């Protein structure tokens, strides 16, 4: 049951600022047929939606933390504005026009940075 | 100052998905199969709050897979059932005795094909050809479709049905009161699955929908255009009265070896019309409403007019009422009339047919079985579909539907299903010591 | 002190769910189609202890999915193969000269469809209705059901299957030996999926069935009860013996382009009955202990009787065998006495038909090819079907069917699936620091 | 193969104390036909069933941890006897009649707890 | 010294899976139905390095998955179209006038089943068989096999397919030049789909196939063998040409109610027969080169010889083009030569048939309307199929297809699937402190 | 996209060394139809097989790392070879031939072995 109540669960506050978003979902969290084919076709989808944000999570050293925290410098030819520009006063889905572009080359360089890790200080 | 990531950020985009039923909560029917998903007894909408979202009605998706699953439903259902392939051989029709229903008798099989008894039905003028006059007719459309004939348990009666996304999707709704049918609406609220949707079946006036919030809406694409159809929906639901008063006796035939169907029998009492009502005071005053809002989008008068003409599924007001289906004149008393500056009731004439080709299209034509005694439906008049006529002065507005996809770009004209991507990036402080 | 869970705690709960099937590892068959997963070659079946799990026998779910699943074997089956439809036409039958066996005669057209052979045949007096006598015939039910044959390559002989849950799911178990068949028994042990059942089809006398251990059981609902079964498990094997000692010829012969089907010529030989064989020492014994057994649960003494009558598959003795389906009288010498307080044979005389209508239905009806030669099968009587009389002194049992889900009510009587919820709850001392 | 042989593998000592269906699971630890649609049905809800109980560990803090240990206080109004009556004077089974109608307000309070984990400490 | 795992190592096992289509990206198709995933623009294959993995090219799986599934696609298409069930009746044949082609002229029914108009149709000589001449012919296999038509709307052009491994598996390509069917090649590369795969259909010269690098390949399994085929691939394309100069009128007849087929009216102009074209010097060069690469696998002479007899479909090079299906002679100046130490043109006679028994199986039998007007289709020959004669001083290969699972194993010769096992365990110095 | 992709990237230098592939992977990591039902059958087992390998891991204490490193003695009645003689003299396709019937025994014992340090050092 708890497999997509959570996916639309976190739609509140979609036009609130970005340092708002941690802070403001606290006090909203508060309290063989046709359709025998319809509803196959519809529950390999959300398990396949699910499985594709696992395991991007999973390359990335954090797999169930929220808030999870890499070691990658930021590259300032993404963006050019500061903390305090960005995440009080923007929107969560305004960042997605900014970002929109430097998607992939963020994702493998995650990936990459976190198999350094693994080789590194662990056991080689 | 270093990359972060975030699980679940509020993060969307518009997208194409495969919705599923919902029912809420024993027959066989065509519409809900009793094989849907329970509905929720009380649906979670979570009210965005500050957001602009703009989306277009005549570029859904939600209305092509309406379309293609409900053709799919009545294909499933009139699969296990007899097809009326040996019925149709010269039949012999004079008249009934009780012009409009005709005598017929023809040489139907046994149950074993070896002999042949004489068996007789009664059938609709608008339902038979000629060949010659001399009285040799055959059915209407056993030359370029087969025919086959609805299975007689099962009900055609729309009970509402709830469309549901996967888990992992979203399905926005537009809660603003004036919503034009495209462009951005400022009050969104997401909501898993939308509200009950009748699948009715009409072709000229809109059945059962729901009605507007407190004004009078036009929906169109192109209002500059010829082709393109006009949703007129409404606030001010007109009330409708169908109706066939005669006794109809239904008599089963046998044409093949555990292949029966049946047919109209005898016709009790004296024959009367199948008409509709439509109180007049309740249908002036709201052509007069619809008036005033179609005259500021072409600054001329307008003046509505009769329908084209041609086949009767075009010029006719087709809809479906207890199992049997109609096709009434609808352009009496109702487009003839202008606009300046007693509790009567207009009847419209209404003739029913037997064999239907619904969807317009070829390879399909089901067979309605007749309904024994008379029926009785009361409706709700909610939506029109007119069509401007060509010129370019003052304005002429045919009353006529383009498609049947139009039908149900009226309860799904405010929702796009989108899909969310809960991953989002953003630089901080922390780097991971 | 603080809230703390678990994973994997011993929690169950009872649900509803779809199963799957799994055979012991080529014909085709209408059982196992060779699409089934391999068994374990040693299940695991992990016991339970000290634990009472109550569960019903006439409220399970897996007699209802096994009552499905074979309807639409029969109907995956039954399909690709040749409908019998102008098969039946006047016939023209007299007799056999080898009452029992008719020579009927009929005209089949041939491969192309403008010429006409009479060909002849030879059915059963049980297969063909008269039309007048006069000896004009027609096959039994083409007025209700459209008739097709059986694939003349597949087979009929159950082998085993196994129903395995799905992964995430249990299958309890009882093993207590005396256990009646609703209430809680106390020793219990989970298995992925139970042993092998043959889908074995008979209405009278329950046949390869596994015994009971170390008793006799008599399974009911209620026992007050004359409309509700009483299913009687055995723990003697009594063997039957069931054959026809005719050698059969089988013809084929051409109905329509590319339609062919198989029929009777000629009997070899001097004809002979079809019958069955009881030991009569194993049978005296055998209706004695399950008297006793039944004594005590009305105290009054009790009388076997007769079957009811009517058509000929409820007063019958109906079952598979081979190939070809039998109809024996089994009220002769075993329902006519009573109990009080040589090593001979009992003989039942029985009956064959080729066209069957099996699960007592409308709509479907198939019919068996002959069988060239003679046959002989050998079985086990473990089970017996009554029914009380509807009286209220002594007592009077009908030997009478309820239905096909009874059947299939002797092997299932000892399982229930159930969903395991892993998920546990307890306070400790820790918290996390 | 190891999908649902661990969910068979739970029931051992059923019928056991509390107490001890953590120690003695140690001791016994120690060794398009018909149905190919009925085994797609079976295989999609294996991997529902798996992944539903998958995303109720996530929520928690805890994604593969067997004995999770939470910072949730224990609200007496859902359960009144001491750890020593509860731990060695009852089975498993008969746990879940007394906490049976508490599930969801637990359920709830364990995801917002581990929210308040994530907010505070590590950057916010 | 202390056991650790690792996640994502290379090591796979061969292993039998499902794959899938991937076509490049609107009238339907029989092979990519428009149902296909758009394939990757830039396919990634990753090259391994000094790895000797040995595959069978006779013993794969994907070929067994290529057969099946092209039987379930024609199945598919050849469902929702007329059957000619009441087509064939005793025909009325003389000859054309404009002995390959009869004028044919039935009695068929029309719209309505009372009523038979005598229509005439023009069938080929390879298409009808007598009954007694007398000239009364009947269509070729309406006694073995009830006989459909294609719908006419779908086209037969072999557009490219991938086949795709699912996510979690791999296919092995080998990228090895002069690769033996059979054995370990030392230049492997991964890849998640293969190249383009025309589904030709073709018996005797492959056509349309992806040439071998810089060689001759001479593929078989047991050369030491006589029923066991010979694939010869090819480096050298040589064009064919083949096609029909008449000018055909298709003409519409109706059979039954909403059932009607094409069939050929009259010819225009003087009649020429449909011929194949081969130049001679890219031809005698090809034998000779594959002679060479013959002989020193057996080092004796061998010679070519005309194929076999019997039925037209072994006899023949039938193949496909346009929507016509051809059978040409192919054994008049390509095998009758043997081998030594002008811009002419080789002409083969070929026959043309409408009703075709693809997969020489029983049941199934699809009947080809006719096209309007010439065709010509120009193609390449890269590949044939011989056979060993059977004696055992000199050698006799008989050019004659084995089966159609041949025809697929020219393009799959080097691919093989397999599933990856990314779990390692190794000992090392770590434990879990 | 990414839940068979990474399976497939897995196979750089399938015949380098065991200790080069720890090494050598940095180097490359730089830069209703008839095919609607087996499309349905390959993802439902594309997703299957990539939840096996999810809870075998799970299962031993470690949920994403990659060198993930447990406390089990090697037993030598599996192999003899020192650490220099495996690591340095062997492809990874090999090693998968001495180990390849010692599998099982492993599995368990690594599962046993994780469920000893929940039980022992953490609450109980
Ligand atoms: C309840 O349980 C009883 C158990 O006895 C079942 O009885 C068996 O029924 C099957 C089905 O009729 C019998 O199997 C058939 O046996 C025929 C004769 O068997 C001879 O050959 C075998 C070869 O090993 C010997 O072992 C045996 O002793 C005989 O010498 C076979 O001819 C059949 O095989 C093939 O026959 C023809 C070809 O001639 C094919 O068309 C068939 O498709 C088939 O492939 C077949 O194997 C079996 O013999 C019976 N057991 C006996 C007599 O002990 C009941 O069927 C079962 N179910 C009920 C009552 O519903
Ligand atoms: C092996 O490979 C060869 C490669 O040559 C294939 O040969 C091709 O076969 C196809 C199928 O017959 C041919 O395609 C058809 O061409 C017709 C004529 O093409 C003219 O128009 C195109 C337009 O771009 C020009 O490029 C071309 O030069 C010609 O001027 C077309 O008419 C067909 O299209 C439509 O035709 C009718 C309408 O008239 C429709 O009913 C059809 O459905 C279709 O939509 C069609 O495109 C192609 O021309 C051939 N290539 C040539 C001659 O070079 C073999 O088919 C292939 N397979 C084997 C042997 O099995
Ligand atoms: C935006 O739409 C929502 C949904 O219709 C409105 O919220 C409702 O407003 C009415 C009247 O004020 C209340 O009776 C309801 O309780 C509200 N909630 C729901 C869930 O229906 C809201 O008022 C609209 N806002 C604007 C600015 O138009
Ligand atoms: C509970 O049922 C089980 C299963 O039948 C019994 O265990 C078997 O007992 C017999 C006889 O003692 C042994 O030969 C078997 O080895 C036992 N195990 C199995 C797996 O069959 C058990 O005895 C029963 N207990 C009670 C109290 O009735
Ligand atoms: C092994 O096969 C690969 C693939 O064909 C070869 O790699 C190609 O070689 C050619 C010619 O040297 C280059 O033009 C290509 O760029 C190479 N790569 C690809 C992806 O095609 C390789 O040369 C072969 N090696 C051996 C030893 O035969
Ligand atoms: C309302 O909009 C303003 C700016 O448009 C935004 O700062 C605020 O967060 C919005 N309200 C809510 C409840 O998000
Ligand atoms: C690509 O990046 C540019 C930044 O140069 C951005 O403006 C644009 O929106 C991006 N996306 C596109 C072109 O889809
Ligand atoms: C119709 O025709 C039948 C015979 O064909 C006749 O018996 C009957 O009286 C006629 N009239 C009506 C009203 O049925
Ligand atoms: C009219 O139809 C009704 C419908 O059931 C029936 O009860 C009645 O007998 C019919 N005849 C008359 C005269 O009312
Ligand atoms: C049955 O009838 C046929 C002709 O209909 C005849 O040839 C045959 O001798 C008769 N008797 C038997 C036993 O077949
Ligand atoms: C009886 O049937 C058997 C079964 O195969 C056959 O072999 C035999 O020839 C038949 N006839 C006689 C006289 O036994
Ligand atoms: C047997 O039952 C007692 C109490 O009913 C229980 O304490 C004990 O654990 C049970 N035996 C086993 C092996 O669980
Ligand atoms: C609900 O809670 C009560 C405690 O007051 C409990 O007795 C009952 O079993 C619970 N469950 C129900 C009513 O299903
Ligand atoms: C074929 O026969 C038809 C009548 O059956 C005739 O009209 C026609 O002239 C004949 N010849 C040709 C070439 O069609
Ligand atoms: C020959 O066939 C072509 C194909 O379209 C057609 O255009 C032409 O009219 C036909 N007749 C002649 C005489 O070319
Ligand atoms: C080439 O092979 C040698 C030994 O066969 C091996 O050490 C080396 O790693 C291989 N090359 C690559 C790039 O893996
Ligand atoms: C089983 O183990 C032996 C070691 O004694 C090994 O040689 C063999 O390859 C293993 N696998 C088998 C027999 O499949």
């Amino acid at each position: 049951v708890g497999l997509g109540a959570v996916f639309l669960g976190f739609l509140g506050a979609a036009g609130s600022t970005m340092g708002a978003a941690s802070n403001t979902l606290t006090v909203q969290a508060r309290q063989l047929g046709v359709w025998g084919f319809k509803q196959l076709q519809a529950r390999v989808l959300a398990i396949e939606r699910y499985l594709e944000v696992q395991q991007l999570l999973g390359m990335w050293g954090c797999s169930g933390k929220l808030i999870c925290c890499t070691n990658v410098p930021w590259n300032s030819s993404w963006s050019n504005k500061t903390y305090n520009e960005i995440w009080d006063n923007m929107t969560w889905m305004q960042w997605d026009r900014e970002i929109g572009n430097y998607t992939d080359t963020i994702y493998k360089l995650l990936e990459v940075s976190q198999f350094q890790q693994e080789i590194n200080e662990k056991d080689n | 100052l270093w990359v972060t990531v975030y699980y679940g950020v509020p993060v969307w985009r518009e997208a194409k998905t495969t919705l599923f039923c919902a029912s809420d909560a024993e027959v066989h029917n065509v519409w809900a199969t009793h094989a849907c998903v329970p509905t929720d007894p009380n649906p979670q909408e979570l009210v965005l709050e500050n957001v602009t979202e703009n989306f277009n009605m005549w570029k859904n998706d939600m209305v092509d897979q309406m379309h293609e699953d409900i053709i799919s439903l009545w294909d499933q259902s009139l699969k296990p059932c007899v097809k009326l392939t040996p019925l149709c051989v010269t039949l012999n029709c004079s008249d009934a005795k009780v012009e409009e229903i005709k005598n017929c008798s023809f040489n139907a099989t046994t149950e074993l094909r070896d002999k042949k008894r004489r068996e007789y039905a009664l059938f609709y003028r608008l339902d038979i050809v000629p060949l010659s006059n001399n009285s040799e007719y055959r059915l209407i459309n056993c030359n370029t479709s087969v025919i086959t004939q609805i299975c007689p348990k099962v009900t055609f009666d729309p009970i509402p049905i709830h469309y549901c996304a996967p888990a992992g999707y979203a399905i926005l709704k537009c809660n603003n009161k004036t919503f034009n049918g495209t462009g951005p609406c400022n009050n969104v609220s997401t909501v898993q699955c939308t509200h009950g949707i009748k699948p009715v079946v009409s072709t000229q006036l809109l059945l059962n929908g729901s009605l507007a919030e407190e004004e009078i809406i036009i929906r169109s694409e192109n209002l500059t255009d010829n082709v393109k159809t006009i949703i007129v929906h409404l606030n001010e639901s007109v009330e409708i009265t169908c109706t066939r008063p005669n006794n109809m006796t239904r008599k089963s035939v046998r044409i093949g070896p555990g292949q029966t169907f049946y047919a109209l029998g005898d016709i009790i009492g004296d024959i009367r019309q199948p008409h509709c009502n439509i109180s007049e005071i309740k249908w002036e005053k709201t052509l007069q409403r619809v008036s005033e809002k179609l005259r500021e989008h072409f600054n001329k008068t307008i003046i509505f007019n009769q329908s084209s003409g041609g086949d009767l599924e075009i010029t006719t007001h087709s809809f479906n009422c207890g199992g049997e289906f109609f096709y009434c004149n609808t352009s009496d008393l109702f487009f003839n009339k202008t606009f300046n500056e007693t509790n009567s009731t207009i009847t419209l004439p209404c003739r029913i047919k037997q064999i239907i080709n619904m969807w317009q299209e070829v390879g399909r034509a089901m067979y309605a079985p007749p309904i024994a005694g008379n029926i009785t439906c009361k409706s709700n008049i909610t939506g029109l579909l007119l069509t401007r006529d060509g010129g370019g002065t003052k304005e002429t507005f045919r009353p006529g539907g383009g498609n049947m996809r139009d039908n149900w770009r009226s309860e799904l004209y405010k929702y796009k299903v989108v899909e969310v991507k809960p991953l989002g990036i953003a630089p901080t402080e922390c780097n991971r010591t």
